[PDB]
């Protein structure tokens, strides 16, 4: 009736092995051998990885194995690859036409080579300024590990209003990306000498600058 | 191959009722079941209920019994899930999943693409698209980033292509931000040779199905 219990997060370096637990009750996991495991990438539907506690569907690499003891099933991933970073959900049959899911576990692969972020700063389009708005757009890409801090500057001074920043998201090359937006009126944009996007990654601070010129 | 295709994203007022469809094609008429699983933003998958259309059999989780009703038409292999008395706790992505053989299979092999249902009193709004001009040069090709800013739309999602699909790699569409106003905004950028921009015309195509809007925007220097 309630969700199966999974750890919130697991981590490991490339080539290592990790395991993700899924604890249910005697009524679902302890009774049936119908435990399945699904992988979900950011922004996609779940994909079946280990149905029938131990079986792999065709195409699923042999690095994914499944286990069960008593009321607890476990997904084991050997030889971690960066492509495995995802949310993993366990599922159990719990009676006739009934299933129960676990809470999910976020799997991140740390220890990959460091990558400095590419930073691009776009000034407000003159079309937007014609529409009586101004938006500064600072896009950050190709960085690893997937975490940065973004600050904005009005000619030297920190600006914290009108700033909206995404959480880092994975790219298709296993690196990360994010974006930050600074909302300004046309007058505030025209009245200053420059605006600066300053991106900090693992202690290193780079910056780009645009001007009303 | 087996394909489960669902209805699109939708915004619904609180207290309304929402209906999501799942058409299966390529799927061996028989004792298959369609299961409905929802996922609140940033949350886990939650099984809601299931139907065996060949037998007309339905079952529901206790949390949703009495509020969700699942129906089906085997003649078109389509399933429907209707959820009533909507609140903002019901805002979620709603997936259909399939069980191929209810007597033999006890897992979900195929999933729909999911339909995002946003429960809100705010109105649907199409996006405004603005160009992000390169305005810079590095070399013959070197570096050049241009793009499109998709601003002030509701609800999610929007899709972005470049030149209607002619420009495919080196394009990067960032996840949207949710502004203080409750509206979304994202950007999508392509990196092309610096020689190209004198020659080639660059257009971004934004599709916002919830508002039935399509916007083409050419990115000039």
């Amino acid at each position: 009736q309630s969700a199966l219990t999974q750890p919130r997060s697991v981590s490991g370096s490339p080539g290592q092995s990790v395991t993700i637990s899924c604890t249910g009750t005697s009524g679902d996991v302890g009774t049936y051998n119908y435990v399945s495991w699904y992988q979900q990438l950011p922004g996609k539907a779940p994909k079946l990885m280990i149905y029938d506690v131990t079986r792999r569907p065709s195409g699923v690499p042999d690095r994914f194995s499944g286990s069960k003891s008593g009321n607890t099933a476990s997904l084991t991933i050997s030889g971690l690859q960066a492509d495995d970073e995802a949310d993993y959900y366990c599922c159990s049959y719990a009676g006739t036409l009934t299933w129960v899911f676990g809470g999910g576990t976020k799997l991140t692969v740390l220890g990959q080579p460091k990558a400095a972020p590419s930073v691009t700063l776009f000034p407000p389009s003159s079309e937007e300024l014609q529409a009586n708005k101004a938006t500064l757009v600072c896009l950050i890409s190709d960085f690893y590990p997937g975490a940065v801090t973004v600050a904005w500057k009005a000619d030297s001074s920190p600006v914290k209003a009108g700033v909206e920043t995404t959480t880092p998201s994975k790219q298709s090359n296993n690196k990360y990306a994010a974006s930050s937006y600074l909302s300004l009126t046309p007058e505030q944009w025209k009245s200053h000498r420059s605006y600066s996007c300053q991106v900090t990654h693992e202690g290193s601070t780079v910056e780009k600058t645009v001007a009303p010129t | 191959q087996v394909q489960l295709v669902q209805s699109g994203a939708e915004v619904k007022k609180p207290g309304s009722s929402v209906k999501v469809s799942c058409k299966t094609s390529g799927g061996t008429y028989g004792t298959y079941s369609i299961n409905w699983v929802r996922q609140a933003p940033g949350q886990g998958l939650e099984w809601m209920g299931a139907i065996i259309p060949i037998f007309g059999k339905t079952n529901y989780a206790q949390k949703f019994q009495g509020r969700v009703t699942i129906t089906a038409d085997a003649s078109t292999s389509t399933a429907y899930m209707e959820l009533g008395s909507l609140t903002s706790e019901d805002t979620a992505m709603y997936y259909c999943a399939r069980v191929e053989d209810t007597a033999l299979d006890h897992y979900f092999d195929y999933w729909g693409q999911g339909a995002l249902v946003t429960v809100s009193s705010a109105s649907t709004k199409g996006p405004s698209v603005f160009p992000l001009a390169p305005s810079s040069k590095s070399t013959s090709g070197g570096t050049a980033a241009l793009g499109c800013l998709v601003k002030d739309y509701f609800p999610e999602p929007v899709t972005v292509s470049w030149n209607s699909g002619a420009l495919t790699s080196g394009v990067h569409t960032f996840p949207a931000v949710l502004q203080s106003s409750g509206l979304y905004s994202l950007s999508s950028v392509v990196t092309v040779p610096s020689s190209s921009l004198g020659t080639q015309t660059y257009i971004c195509n934004v599709n916002h199905k919830p508002s039935n809007t399509k916007v083409d925007k050419r990115v000039e220097p």
